[PDB]
RNA sequence: AGGGGCCAAGGGUGGGGGUGUUCACCCAUUAAAGGGGAACGUGAGCUGGGUUUAGACCGUCGUGAGACAGGUCGGAUGCUA
RNA sequence: GCAUGAAUGGCGUAACGAGGUCCCCGCUGUCCCCGGCCGGGGCCCGGCGAAACCUCUGCCUGGCGCGCAUGCCAGGGACC
RNA sequence: UAAGGUCCGGUGGAGCCGCCGGUAUCGCGGAUCCUGCCGGGAGUAGCAGCGUAGUCGGGUGAGAAUCCCGACCGCCGGAGGGGCCAGGGUUCCACGGCAAUGGUCGUCAGCCGUGGGUUAGUCGGUCCUAACCCCGCCCGUAACUCGGCGCGGGGGAAAGGGAAACGGGUUUAUAUUCCCGUACCGCGGGGGUAGGUGCGGCAACGCAAGCCCGGAGGGUGACGCCUCGGGGUAGGCGGACCGGCCGAUGAGGCCGGCUAAGCGUAUAAGCCCGGGGAGUGCCGUAAUGGCGAGAACCGGGUGAAAGCGCGAAUGGCCCCCCCGUUAGGGGGGUUCCGCCGAUCCCUGGGGCCCGUGAAAAGCCCUCCGGGAAUUCCGAUCCCCCGCGACCGUACCGAGAACCGACACAGGUGCCCCUGGGUGAGAAGCCUAAGGCGUGUCGGGGGAAACCCGGCCGAGGGAACUCGGCAAACUGGCCCCGUAACUUCGGGAGAAGGGGUGCCUGCGGGUGCGUAACCCGCAGGUCGCAGUGACUAGGGGGGCCCGACUGUUUAAUAAAAA
RNA sequence: CCCGAAACCGGUCGAUCUAGCCCGGGGCAGGGUGAAGUCCCUCAACCGAGGGAUGGAGGCCCGCUAGGGGUGCUGAUGUGCAGUUCGCUCCCGUGACCCCGGGCUAGGGGUGAAAGGCCAAUCGAGGCCGGAGAUAGCUGGUUCCCGCCGAAUCAUCCCG
RNA sequence: CCGAUAGCGAACUAGUACCGUGAGGGAAAGCUGAAAAGCACCCCGGGAGGGGGGUGAAAAGAGCCUGAAACCGGGCGGCG
RNA sequence: CGAGGCGCAGGCAGCCGUCGAACCGGGGAUUCCCGAAUGGGACCUCCCGCGGCUUAUGCCGCACUCCGGGGUUUAUCCCC
């Protein structure tokens, strides 16, 4: 099917997805150069996981 | 559908939509012949149907009128001869 | 098994190891029902050892 | 030194050496809670089946107190034969009675060794025990090996012979058909020889075909060294 | 920018035809570019800017002439043949065919009264036993006997 | 037509049959079918049959593991200067 | 029989084998003896772009020397 | 002497010396040192080898061989296409871009940025239980997060078992789920009537079921192997009619012509039942074979698929003639007859056996019936009111989303295995639906040497070499004929020899009436060659070893082991 | 002084690789040969003889069906496409066959049609951690300068 | 005592990124300036790229204090 | 403590605070799911047997294993 996620696993996948953003520009102003790179960036292909 | 392998509950009829899409459907397996069991013979006046279908169908099909619908009339043809001999003595 | 490693390796596909209900590391082996890291399923206790492993992360945390 | 041997694996009860118990069929019980004396008990052959792991045919019997149990099938049984259990069972084939109640010089099988333990003796295809002599003290019965064991007279047994004779009269034919039989039973196979097994694998025999030390082994020899002709009294076929 | 890659897939589902069959007018690329919706694609279908190629069919002429010729006993000499003898015609299958008529034949005759209950047994039984070639032969052999002929 | 000796390397000094064979044995030719050296010329050229891996067999030896320049089948030939 | 031999199996064997060895017929560039062709590389251009490894370097021959030298010694060749 | 000290200039823009006494994780050239940074190699190799693909106009943009549109030229054809399990995890979809990423460019994208999307009473999970597992308890152990038994309970298949649903429509993205239509599960009411808790028929048997808590029992759930035959229809193709098209001549060809799940009413070989009564004993099947424990033969009954109608004038195909910057539309007509040939699917026989081939949930029946019954009762019959606890659904599923660090020529399950031509064929080639030209770097030198794939070589016919290794030859099919040996089964497709095309005209078989195929025969005739292509065994003999088939050092040894 | 290996041992962690064992499923174009079994005709008193049919078995054959294996080319590659690949050729291809999912067996243990093979790029005893900075008579290295003196490479003993 | 190739695994986004089926293994990554004035306005450029002018001082102009060596371009001297 | 704050984190925007914030101490409220995880199983989710209560949804309290005491058909079964 689907497969075939468990509800929770989708919660976890969703979280990893959240971590896989790019910071916003304004924080960056607030910082005035700065913590960047966002360090977690996870690529779907590039990386695994956990499950 | 979700079953791919041609497993037993899987088995297939071709179905047409008019869309001309032509999609595969599963079919329910075709009926095994209930036995007398007291002597092995397929039973007259006893249905064939799919074991699910018998739930939502009629009971008339599921028996003959004579006692022990499960066994054949001739095997009952033994059993009464015995029952009386048993009441007599 | 030896070489021809590319030819071989279609399993791993199946998973036997996860984020654990108890610890959260990547070792709750679905098949055994045992976490390699924490020891959940196997024991009431957390896995901890003289060598250690578990301890090392904790000290490191301090 | 070398690994545990082929026999030592067996003993573990590990699964290559574990009998299936889920494709295999019932065991014999005669049941002594309704006793032999003050009998009550006849039954009807409900069906006859082949038991895979006995390599013999076996009977399901429907008793008239309402219990269903298997009894090892006699030759020349019909489905709807009545089998009786007790001493006041008729003296005929397939009927079960105590040894004392059974005549001398009649063929008998399924003999008890402790009264009321359900048959622990003569339960193979086509072979049979002979009642040679009977005395109220002890009844001596002659076993399939030619060898006489004394049993209590209040053991049960069934009159007749076992069914499924000729069993080794027909051959096994090929390695395929044989493979098929061993799955039906349990018997570690294909089984090779120790002689071209390496010195690690097995106590006797090296790289090439020749035995190490003598094949013939002690009766006080170790586990894992008790292979070959075990405690052989003689060997060969000559003076 | 200017997609159009989806718009083709979408058009494909509305038209219920293959992607490869879609014809977009070359003069009207700009108009299809501004097509975002299916409803737009549907407009463009009516205006004749989005069309379907015709589905081909392989010609059977060449088959037909062969089929007629093979129906007529031709193109089947020892030099066109590719399978072994039984292969064209299954030796069990033909026989399975052969015997049923010999039996129908006798059966027809059983109702007609021509042959007594007394000949038929020998004949029917003879048919299982392969004496008859068949229809012509059965007719001949009984005719020789006399009882058929009556 | 030889035997034996001197000068002389300019040129020539082969083809096959057995053998893993350098050697050697033989055949028919040939004018003659010479010898030796070059990492026992020549594997960042080939070939890889043999010698001396890991599989196996026989004989001998050895209690046995196991061995043999005894016999024997099989057993990879890397690199962009 | 340097140093065979009977269930540490002897002998023999139809059928069978991507097994070892030998012969014959057909066939055939394996060979006498190589040519031409074709397509992909090679080779050039444009864009893209690594590695192995790295004391140095225009030698050759002899002698010597750790006895198997571009570099010592003596000649010769020597423009990049 | 020197280890090292000191001064000037430039740079730099806050800390720093000397002496004396102390102290040490105290001085670096090597450690196939360790780490970090960097050059040559190179602007070289790779960006080729596998069935070798693009190309012209035009659109867009700063920039176009590789983005898009059309035309034109190809590959693919059980897959380079379609649907999916695992697994991945937003890769999906839209808009805006190109610094990086993509074996090259890039205006594209799977990258970057920013937004958005997976909706379920009737699909599956969930339930059952398997092989098997765990827990408590009993016990062991010095003891346990250890250990096997015996009890008692609980768990165990997203391809077993199993309640019930399809079609059409719509979305940028989802849909059997949202919508529309039609259908229906479970439970819970209500209202009627069969029902003095069913009437009516000799019988083989009739449906508008059988009041009821309870437990019991019994069938069906329910299972190994392979033929053959019987049925179903997905569906391939000729003829005829209706439109669309292409078009020397206006022919022939291409194309659209469809009917769902759910119901109602019908299934019928198996299998029973009456009548009758086995004469040299008869009869049947494709076949083995049945019969006096009921034949031959006549009437019945009885249980898979299948047809028709409902579902459905619809809807969905297919055209025509008008409205136009546009939007939203309108009116029309066709939407058909047969006969014929097939995978599979379902149903009987039958052959097999030193595998004799799990359970239960659930149904259906029956035994008993705790009680309620005549002011009655009950609802399997109808019809009708209400409701649906929970998780999953995107996309991919692959010679770029999996796994191999790589978008790796690898290799991992199913299903479409019956598209047309071919031909024994799920074979090759070609070709249709469908997909693609991103198995992602281009261009040039007629391109010489050399190297890989491959083609052809006179004469000679293994002289090569350890060795005919490699390669060649035979070749499909039909006919003839067929040795030694032999475990009589085989050897054997021995060997060797002949034939095979097209056309024109016949005959046979099966059937029904000229269908659908198949098997022969004669004449005429062309080529070098008729399996002309593709497909497609070289043969023969002695000897050694091992009986064979199988297995073996997964990855230098497949053998005699 | 510093570094340097093959071990050994103790406690742990793997059967998603792979081996066998078990449950429950699935896959395998087409073609050949033709056994038992059964039938008939003609000819014979019988003994049998000749012919033809029907049926359909096989650890069976052919086969580049799918799928499994991997013989030769000692070819192509050999800083690969690939840490075990490619094409032709070749073996098997209804089976002692292949395959999926579940489930079992763990390190002197398992498993093995048994090669010392296999048990997750690691097997004549896996991996991880600890003992552990093991210890080696053995290789390599051991860094500022200057001044002064300046060797022995012999003897006896020693599992040396 | 050490002082960012050092000292705690880790001066920080650390037990992170990442590896491994798992047990377990495991980095690197500190410095603007007085003030952010963190680059307006003007010229150029397809241009988010880059150059001139604009700060006490930009070898203080965005991992921005200093700013070595290897090494790379150009230029000067010399050789060629 | 007391006159600015709104964590690391200098942005933009807006906000709060004398009826005294931020902050510090003490006390209190809320404190998901999994976890010894205790009703049962699980791949961090799901199902279920009682009893209380609101008309219903909602909501509140409970049933693994010892010891101590009860209840009763003394089912060793259930309750504090």
């Amino acid at each position: 099917m689907a497969r075939n996620k468990p509800l929770a696993k989708k919660l976890r996948l969703a979280k990893a997805l959240k971590q896989n953003r790019r910071v916003p520009v304004w924080v960056i102003v607030k910082t005035n150069r700065r913590v960047l790179t966002h360090p977690k960036r996870r690529y779907w292909r590039r990386t695994k996981l956990k499950e | 559908m979700k079953p791919m392998y041609r497993s037993r509950s899987w088995r297939r009829k071709y179905v047409r939509t008019p869309g001309g899409r032509v999609v595969i459907h599963f079919e329910r397996k075709k009926p095994k012949i209930a036995h007398c069991a007291m002597c092995g013979r397929p039973l007259n006046g006893i249905p064939r149907g799919r074991p699910v279908e018998m739930r939502k169908l009629p009971k008339t099909k599921k028996r003959p009128e004579r006692p022990m619908p499960h066994l054949c009339p001739r095997c009952m043809r033994k059993v009464m001869k015995e029952q009386i001999r048993a009441q007599l003595s | 098994m030896g070489s021809g490693t590319a030819t071989f390796g279609k399993r791993n596909s199946t998973p036997t190891h996860i984020r654990c209900r108890r610890c959260g590391r990547v070792s709750y082996n679905v098949k055994k029902g045992y976490c390699a890291a924490c020891g959940f399923g196997r024991s009431r206790r957390l896995r901890k050892y003289r060598w250690s492993k578990k301890w090392k992360k904790k000290k490191n945390a301090h | 030194m070398g690994k545990s041997l082929i026999q030592q694996r067996r003993g573990k009860g590990s699964p290559t050496f574990k009998s299936p118990s889920h494709r295999f069929r019932g065991a014999v019980k005669y049941i002594p809670l309704n006793y032999t004396q003050e009998k009550t008990l006849r039954g009807v052959v409900e069906e006859i089946m082949h038991d895979p792991g006995r390599t013999a045919p076996v009977a399901r019997v429907k008793f008239e107190n309402g219990i269903e149990k298997l009894i090892i099938a006699p030759e020349g049984l019909l489905v709807g034969q009545e089998i009786y259990i007790g001493p006041d069972a008729p003296i005929a084939v397939g009927n079960t009675l105590p040894l004392a109640k059974i005549p001398e010089g009649t063929y008998v099988y399924n003999i008890e060794g402790i009264p009321g333990d359900g048959g622990k003796y003569v339960r193979a295809g086509g072979t049979y025990a002979l009642v040679v002599s009977r005395e109220p003290d002890k009844v001596i019965v002659q076993l399939p090996s030619g060898e006489l064991k004394a049993f209590n007279p209040m053991c049960r047994a069934t009159i007749g012979v076992v069914a499924g004779g000729g069993r080794l009269e027909k051959p096994l034919v090929k390695a395929g058909k044989a493979y098929y039989k061993y799955k039906a039973r349990n018997k570690f196979w294909p089984t090779p020889r120790g002689v071209k097994m390496n010195a690690v694998n097995h106590p006797f025999g090296g790289k090439e075909h020749h035995p190490g030390k003598p094949t013939t082994t002690s009766r006080r020899a170790p586990p894992g060294r008790k292979v070959g002709h075990i405690a052989a009294r003689r060997t060969g076929r000559r003076k | 920018m200017n997609t159009l890659k989806m718009q083709r897939r979408i058009a494909a589902e509305i038209l219920k035809c293959g992607e490869n069959r879609i014809w977009i007018d070359p003069e009207r690329i700009d108009d299809v570019a501004s097509a975002i919706t299916r409803e737009d694609i549907k407009r463009l279908i009516k205006e004749g800017v989005i069309k379907k190629k015709p589905i081909k069919g392989q010609s059977r002429y060449r088959a037909k002439i062969r089929h007629e010729q093979k129906k007529k006993g031709r193109h089947r000499g020892p030099g066109s043949r590719k399978g072994k003898k039984t292969a064209r015609m299954g030796k069990k299958e033909l026989w399975i065919k052969t015997i049923r008529a010999l039996r129908k034949e006798l059966r027809k005759l059983k109702a007609q009264k021509k042959i007594d209950r007394k000949t038929y047994r020998m004949l029917y039984i003879r048919a299982k036993g392969g004496q008859f070639k068949n229809k012509h032969q059965l007719y001949l052999f009984l005719e020789e006997h006399g009882l058929l002929k009556k």
